[PDB]
C-alpha cells in the first residue's frame, strides 16, 4: 500500500518569493566540454589518466579495473583470494552457557577477581568463627 | 543548580566527576586497576613452560597491579594511629571528641 | 622546537605530546605536515601528558 | 540464639543506605528528603527507540514470552538534581537492576537454538549496569593494554574513546544504542588510520595554483594554512 | 555467635551509606555512617598497626582484597576516607593471619 | 590526562 | 460507552490478544520466581514441607475464556453477513434528492456515516478546488 | 568541492553521511515503487493515479501499549 | 419513530446497530481526547492548537511482512 | 541417522542499520570535535521589503519543520500567491 500515493502536503508559493528563471528558459539548455576535451586530447595526443591501464599500481596487493562502458567509469576489483588466519583454539568457548552459575576455575572466571575475593574472605571469616566454636566445644 | 548530565557527557562525568564532601583522586583515577586475567595468565604461562597444576598453584601469586596505596598511610601514621585510639575510646568521635586529630590532620594535608 | 619554544628553553615536564583533533604526533615530525595529515585548515594543537 | 546481632548497624543507629531507606523506615536523616525513582524507571523491558521504525516504543520481540510493560526514560527531569554521579544519572536511560525480559529455558537446546539464531546471550540479558568504578577498570585495562601494542600510534586514544564510550552507555546490554553513541570515534580511528599511512609512506599530491579570488576581498588577510 | 562476618558485612553497609550521603549531600548521615564504624574492635585496633608495618606476601594479599572491595582512590586529603580505609585494611590483616586468603580460582 | 577531556 | 471501554469491547482482536498475553507473562514470571525462592529455601532447610508450604504464597476469578469487541460485528450496506431475510421496499429508506440547473446530487455518492468514499471521480479529484465555492486547506 | 579543490581527504561528517545514504535511499524508492509521495519520501506532486471508487474510512485507534499503573 | 408510532419492536438491523455503537464510540473518543479530529473521528475544524516547533519527517517504510517465496 | 536428513554457513551474529546511524545539528553523538568556523557554510540570505527568509526555519533535508508559526497555520492560504491543495 505504497505505491501510487495519494497529494498529502500542499503545494504553494509564497508572495514574492523569486524564481530566478526568465523567458527562454526552456530552451536554455545546458553542456559540459568534457566531450570536446576527450576528443581534443585523442586527437592530439596528450597526456592520458591512468584509469586507461586496467592494472592499479595504487596498492600493494592486485587490484583489477572493472569498466562500464567507459574508460571514465572503473572499479578497482582485487584478484586475490585472501587467507585469513586466528591465533585462536577451538572449543574453549560455549557462549550460549551461562558461566556464572556453574562451579569451576571457568566460572569464577567468567564471574571476576572481585567475587572470588570476596568469597575468599568471607571464607576466613566464617573459618574464624568456626575454630572459635570447635574451640568452646572441644574445652568442654 | 545541580542539572542533568546527558548520555553523551558521561565519559568526562567518570573522569572528571562533579565535587562532593567525599571526592575521590581524579588525577589517580586514570591508575585504579584491577585485573581479572591475572591468575588465568599465570595459570596458562606456567602450564606453557610445562608446570603442574600444583606448581603453578604454589607458584601463583597476587597482583602488584592494583590501585596504588594512599601515601597518607605512610606519611600520617602516628596522627592517624592517634586519630583511630580516639575514635575507639570516645565512641567514633561523637559530639567531637576526635577534633583536635582530625585538624591537625586536615591541616597537615591540606596548608590552606 | 615548539615545545622548547613554549616551556622557553626550560626543563619541561615529563612524557608531554601535542595532539591535533585527537590524534598524537611524534616528536620527530615537522608540525606543517602532520598539521597538514590529522587536522587539515584546524591547527589547534593541545599539550598533553602521556603517561597511560 | 539470635540471628545477625551485630550485622544491623544501619538499624541499630538509624543511619540510612539511601534515601529511600531514609523515607521507608522513618530515619528522617536526609535534609532533601528523597524523590522516588518510579517503577517505570526501576525495572521495564527493552523498547525499540527510532521514529523511523513503525514499532517505536513498543518492547521488543522475543523467542520467549516476555513482559510488554516498557522502561521509559527520564524525558522531564527536575531542575535540581542532587546527585550528578553516575548512580544517579543511569537510571535516567538504563535500569540498574537490568530489564525484566530474561529467559527461563525448559531445556538446553532452546537456549542453543536462539544463540544460534542471534536472539540471545547471558551477556546481554543475565546482567545488571556496570558501577562507574568497574567501567574504569576496564578502560583503563584496555588503555594499559594499547599502549603496550603501540605506543608510537596516533589513533591510540581514539581507540580508547570508543572503547570508554561504549562501557559507559551499557553495549552489554545496550549494543544498539551504544554502537549509535560510539560510531563517530569509530570514525574518527578509521580517519587517522588512513593519515598515519599517507604519513608513514608518503603519498601527496599536486596541489594547483592559487585561485583568482582565493580572497574574497583585497583588505582580507589570507591566512596560511599547511 | 559470628561477630567478624556480622562486623564486616556491618562495615561495608556503612561504606555504602558514607559514599551514598556523600554524592547527595548529607553530612549528618555520612557523619552517623563514619560514627557507627566498629571503632571498639580490640583484635582490629592491634592488628592496626601490624599492617602498617607488613611488607610483600601478606601486604599484596590484603591489598587484592582491598582493591575487590574498595578499588576507588580515596582522596589523599580527607582523613575520614582515609581513617575508614585504614580500618578495613586491618581487619582484613586480622582475618588473614587469622586464616589466610586463598584469591585464585584454582585450588584444592 | 587525555586530549579529548578538553572541551573549551 | 464507559463501561463498554472497561469490559474492553471497543478494544481490538489484537489488543485484546495483547492483553491476554501481558497477563499470561506476568503469571508466569511470578510463578517462576516464587519456584525459585521455594527450591532455595527447601534446599536449605532440606524439607519438602516448605516446598508445599510456598504453593499458597500468591485466586479472585479467571480469566475470560472468550471476548467480544466491535469490530466483530458486521457492516455493510452489500454485505450479506447482515442480511437474513429482505426488508420490504415500503419499509427501506429514500437517498436525498436534489437537481437543479446549477447542483445535484446524483453526479457523485457520498456513502454512509461509517463508510464513506469520494463523491468526486479520478479525474477531478486532483481539481477539488475548483468545485467549491469556499475551500479551507489543511493544516501541515 | 571540499575534496578536490579544497584538499580534505575526509570532507564529510557523520551528518553529511547520513544525507547522502538518505537520499540514496530515496532515489532506490522512488524507483521501485512507481508515483511513491510525501509520508515516504520527501515530494509531493498533484497529478495522481486514484482507483476510481476511494472509500473514506476512519483511522483505527492508537494501539493500547501495557503501562505500569 | 419506528418504535412508538409505526409499531415495530425490533426496528434497528445490524447494521443499524453498528452504526449506533460507532456514534457512541465517537461521542466517547470526542469527550475524552480534546482536539481529536479526522482520522480517527468524522470531524474538521480549522482552528487547531500546535505546539510552536512542528517538525516534518517521513514516515517509515510498511513494515515487512514474511510471505512465501 | 536421522541425524542427517536436513548447513550452508551461520545467521549473522550482529546486524547494522541505517537507523542506528545519528543525525541532528544539536545531537552530540555526532560531536567528536568543534568543526572551525572558517569551515562551516552560510544559510541563504534573503532580505526585502516585499519577502524575506528570516521570519521561519524550513530545516535540513532530512529534519524538516513548519517556517510558519502556530497561529498562522491555519492561515496558511493567505501567505501564497498560488495554492495546490491535498487530495482526499
Ligand atoms: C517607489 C520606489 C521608487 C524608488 C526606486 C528605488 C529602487 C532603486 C534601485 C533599483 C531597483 C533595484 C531593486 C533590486 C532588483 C532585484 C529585483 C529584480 O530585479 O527581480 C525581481 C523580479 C523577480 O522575478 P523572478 O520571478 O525572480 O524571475 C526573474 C527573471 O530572471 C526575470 O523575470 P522574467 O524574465 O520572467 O520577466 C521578464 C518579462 C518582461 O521582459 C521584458 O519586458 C524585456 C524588456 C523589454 C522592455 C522594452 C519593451 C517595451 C515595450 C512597450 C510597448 C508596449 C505597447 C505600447 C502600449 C502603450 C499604452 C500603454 O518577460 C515577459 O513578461 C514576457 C515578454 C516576452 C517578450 C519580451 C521581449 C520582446 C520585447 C519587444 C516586444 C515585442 C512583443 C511581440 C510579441 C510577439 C508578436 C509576434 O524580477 C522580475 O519580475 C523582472 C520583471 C519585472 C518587471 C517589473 C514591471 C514594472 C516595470 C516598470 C518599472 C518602473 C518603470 C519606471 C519608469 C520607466 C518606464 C516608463
Ligand atoms: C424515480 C423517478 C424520479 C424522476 C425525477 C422526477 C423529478 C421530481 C418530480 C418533478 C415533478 C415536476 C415538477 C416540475 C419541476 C420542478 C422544478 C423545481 O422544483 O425547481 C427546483 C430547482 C432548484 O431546486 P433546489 O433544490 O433548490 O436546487 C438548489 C438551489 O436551486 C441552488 O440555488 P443557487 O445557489 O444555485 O442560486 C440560484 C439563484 C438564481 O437566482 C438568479 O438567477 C438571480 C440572478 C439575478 C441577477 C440579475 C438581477 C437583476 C435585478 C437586480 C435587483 C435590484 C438590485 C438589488 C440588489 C440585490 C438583488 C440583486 O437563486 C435563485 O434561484 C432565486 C430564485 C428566485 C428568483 C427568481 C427570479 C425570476 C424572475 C423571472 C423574470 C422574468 C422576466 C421575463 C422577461 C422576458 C423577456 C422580455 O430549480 C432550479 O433549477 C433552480 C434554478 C432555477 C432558475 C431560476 C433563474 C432565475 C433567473 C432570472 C433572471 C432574470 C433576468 C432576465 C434578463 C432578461 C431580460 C433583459
Ligand atoms: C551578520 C550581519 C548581517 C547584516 C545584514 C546586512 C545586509 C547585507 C549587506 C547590505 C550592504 C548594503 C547594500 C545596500 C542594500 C542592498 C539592497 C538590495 O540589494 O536590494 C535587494 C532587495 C530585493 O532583493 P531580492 O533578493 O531580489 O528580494 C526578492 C525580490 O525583490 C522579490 O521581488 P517581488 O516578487 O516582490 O517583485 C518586486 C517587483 C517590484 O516592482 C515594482 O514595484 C513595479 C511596480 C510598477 C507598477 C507601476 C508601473 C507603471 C509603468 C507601466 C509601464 C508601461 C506599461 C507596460 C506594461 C508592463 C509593465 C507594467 O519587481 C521589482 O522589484 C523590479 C525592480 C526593477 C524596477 C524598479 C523601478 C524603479 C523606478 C523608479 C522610478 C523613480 C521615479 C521618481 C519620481 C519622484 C517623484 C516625482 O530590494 C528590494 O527590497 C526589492 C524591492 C525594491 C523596491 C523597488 C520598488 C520600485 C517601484 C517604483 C514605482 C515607481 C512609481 C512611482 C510613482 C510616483 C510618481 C507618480
Ligand atoms: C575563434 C578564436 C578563439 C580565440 C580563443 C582565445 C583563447 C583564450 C584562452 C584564455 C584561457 C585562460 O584561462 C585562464 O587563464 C588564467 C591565467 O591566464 C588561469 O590562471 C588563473 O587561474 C588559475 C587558478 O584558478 C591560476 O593559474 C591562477 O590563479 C590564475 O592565473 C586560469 O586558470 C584560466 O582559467
Amino acid at each position: 500500500s505504497m505505491d501510487h500515493g495519494m497529494q498529502y502536503s500542499s503545494i504553494y508559493w509564497e508572495t514574492s518569493h523569486r524564481t530566478y528563471l526568465p523567458f527562454w528558459a526552456s530552451l536554455t539548455q545546458k553542456f559540459s566540454w568534457k566531450i570536446m576535451d576527450d576528443q581534443i586530447r585523442s586527437f592530439l595526443r596528450l597526456p592520458k589518466p591512468v584509469t586507461t591501464e586496467p592494472f592499479v599500481f595504487s596498492s600493494g596487493s592486485p587490484y583489477i579495473r572493472r569498466y562500464f562502458g567507459d574508460a571514465d567509469i572503473s572499479v578497482p576489483v582485487p584478484l586475490h583470494a585472501p587467507a585469513h588466519f586466528a591465533f585462536v583454539p577451538t572449543g574453549t568457548v560455549s557462549p550460549w552457557e551461562e558461566t556464572g552459575m556453574e562451579t569451576g576455575p571457568q566460572g569464577a572466571a567468567a564471574r571476576g577477581a572481585a567475587a572470588t575475593a570476596f568469597r575468599a574472605v568471607l571464607e576466613s571469616a566464617w573459618k574464624c568463627d568456626i575454630d572459635e566454636q570447635i574451640k568452646e566445644k572441644l574445652h568442654s | 543548580a545541580a542539572s542533568t548530565i546527558p548520555i553523551s557527557q558521561w565519559p568526562s562525568l567518570l573522569y572528571a566527576p562533579p565535587s562532593s564532601p567525599a571526592n575521590p583522586a581524579v588525577e589517580a583515577l586514570p591508575e585504579m586497576q584491577f585485573d581479572d586475567l591475572h591468575y588465568p595468565r599465570q595459570m596458562l604461562l606456567c602450564r606453557g613452560a610445562g608446570y603442574s597444576l600444583e606448581q603453578c598453584n604454589r607458584m601463583a601469586q597476587p597482583d602488584a597491579r592494583v590501585t596504588p596505596e594512599n601515601p597518607a598511610e605512610k606519611l600520617l601514621k602516628e596522627e592517624a594511629v592517634a586519630a583511630i585510639a580516639c575514635l575507639s575510646q570516645r565512641e567514633g568521635g561523637k559530639d567531637e571528641q576526635c577534633r583536635y586529630y582530625i585538624e591537625r590532620m586536615y591541616k597537615l594535608a591540606n596548608k590552606e | 622546537q615548539l615545545k622548547a619554544q613554549i616551556y622557553g628553553g626550560k626543563a619541561a615536564p615529563e612524557n608531554v605530546k601535542v595532539a591535533c583533533r585527537g590524534r598524537v604526533f611524534e616528536d620527530a615530525d615537522n608540525v606543517a605536515m602532520a598539521v597538514r595529515a590529522f587536522c587539515k585548515r584546524d591547527p589547534r594543537l593541545l599539550l598533553f601528558q602521556d603517561n597511560l | 540464639s539470635i540471628l545477625g546481632a551485630e550485622a544491623f548497624p544501619e538499624l541499630l543507629s538509624k543511619v540510612p543506605l539511601n534515601p529511600q531507606m531514609d523515607e521507608d523506615k522513618h530515619f528522617n536523616k536526609y535534609k532533601w528528603g528523597n524523590e522516588p525513582i518510579p517503577v517505570n524507571r526501576r525495572t521495564g523491558s527493552r523498547m525499540n527507540s527510532s521514529i523511523y521504525d513503525n514499532r517505536n516504543h513498543e518492547a521488543v520481540r522475543h523467542p520467549w514470552s516476555t513482559d510488554a510493560r516498557t522502561f521509559h526514560p527520564n524525558d522531564n527531569p527536575e531542575a535540581d538534581r542532587i546527585n550528578t554521579q553516575y548512580s544517579n544519572m543511569v537510571s535516567d536511560s538504563f535500569p540498574e537492576g537490568g530489564f525484566s525480559d530474561a529467559p527461563r529455558f525448559s531445556s538446553n537446546w532452546e537456549r542453543l537454538l536462539a544463540y544460534h539464531h542471534g536472539l540471545y546471550s547471558p551477556e546481554k540479558f543475565n546482567s545488571t549496569t556496570k558501577t562507574a568504578d568497574e567501567i574504569r577498570l576496564a578502560v583503563n585495562d584496555f588503555a594499559a593494554k594499547v599502549h603496550a601494542d603501540d605506543p608510537k600510534n596516533a589513533c591510540k586514544y581514539l581507540m580508547i574513546e570508543e572503547f570508554k564510550c561504549l562501557q559507559s552507555a551499557q553495549a552489554r546490554i545496550d549494543p544498539q544504542g551504544a554502537a549509535t553513541k560510539c560510531v563517530k570515534w569509530f570514525n574518527e580511528w578509521r580517519q587517522c588510520a588512513w593519515d598515519q599511512e599517507k604519513m608513514v609512506k608518503g603519498y601527496n599530491y599536486i596541489e594547483d595554483r592559487r585561485a583568482r579570488k582565493h580572497k574574497p576581498y583585497i583588505g582580507a588577510p589570507d591566512l596560511q594554512y599547511s | 555467635s559470628s561477630p567478624h562476618m556480622d562486623r564486616l558485612l556491618g562495615d561495608l553497609k556503612l561504606l555504602a551509606a558514607y559514599d551514598s550521603a556523600a554524592g547527595w549531600q548529607e553530612p549528618k548521615a555520612m557523619e552517623s555512617a563514619f560514627q557507627s564504624l566498629s571503632w571498639d574492635d580490640a583484635d582490629v585496633l592491634k592488628a592496626l598497626p601490624q599492617y602498617l608495618n607488613c611488607r610483600g606476601e601478606q601486604k599484596r594479599r590484603v591489598d587484592f582484597a582491598y582493591a575487590a572491595l574498595c578499588p576507588r582512590p580515596v582522596d589523599e586529603k580527607d582523613p575520614k576516607q582515609t581513617l575508614m580505609s585504614l580500618w578495613m585494611k586491618a581487619r582484613l590483616f586480622s582475618y588473614d593471619q587469622k586464616h589466610p586468603f586463598v584469591l585464585s580460582p584454582f585450588a584444592a | 590526562a587525555s586530549p579529548m577531556l578538553f572541551t573549551d | 460507552a464507559q463501561l463498554h471501554a472497561s469490559e474492553g469491547f471497543w478494544d481490538s482482536e489484537s489488543e485484546q490478544q495483547e492483553a491476554r498475553l501481558q497477563r499470561h507473562a506476568e503469571h508466569r514470571n511470578d510463578l517462576e520466581t516464587t519456584w525459585e525462592e521455594a527450591l532455595r529455601e527447601a534446599t536449605l532447610a532440606r524439607n519438602f514441607d516448605v516446598l508445599v508450604s510456598y504453593l499458597n504464597h500468591g485466586q479472585n476469578g479467571i480469566p475470560p475464556s472468550v471476548t467480544w469487541n466491535f469490530n466483530a460485528m458486521p457492516y455493510g450496506k452489500e454485505n450479506p453477513d447482515t442480511k437474513t431475510f429482505p426488508i420490504p421496499d415500503h419499509e427501506q429508506p429514500y437517498r436525498a434528492f436534489s437537481l437543479g440547473f446549477t447542483a445535484n446530487n446524483l453526479s457523485g455518492n457520498w456513502g454512509d456515516y461509517i463508510d464513506r468514499q469520494d463523491n468526486k471521480n479520478a479525474l477531478m479529484r486532483p481539481a477539488r478546488m475548483m468545485f467549491t465555492d469556499v475551500f479551507i486547506p489543511t493544516t501541515k | 568541492a571540499r575534496y578536490c579543490y579544497r584538499g580534505l581527504d575526509h570532507p564529510f561528517t557523520l551528518n553529511e553521511m547520513k544525507d547522502f545514504l538518505f537520499k540514496l535511499r530515496e532515489q532506490y524508492l522512488v524507483n521501485k515503487y512507481e508515483g511513491i509521495q510525501f509520508p515516504f519520501v520527501f515530494r509531493q506532486f498533484n497529478r495522481v493515479s486514484t482507483p476510481g471508487t476511494l472509500e473514506v474510512h476512519t483511522s483505527p485507534a492508537l494501539q493500547q501499549q501495557p503501562h505500569f499503573h
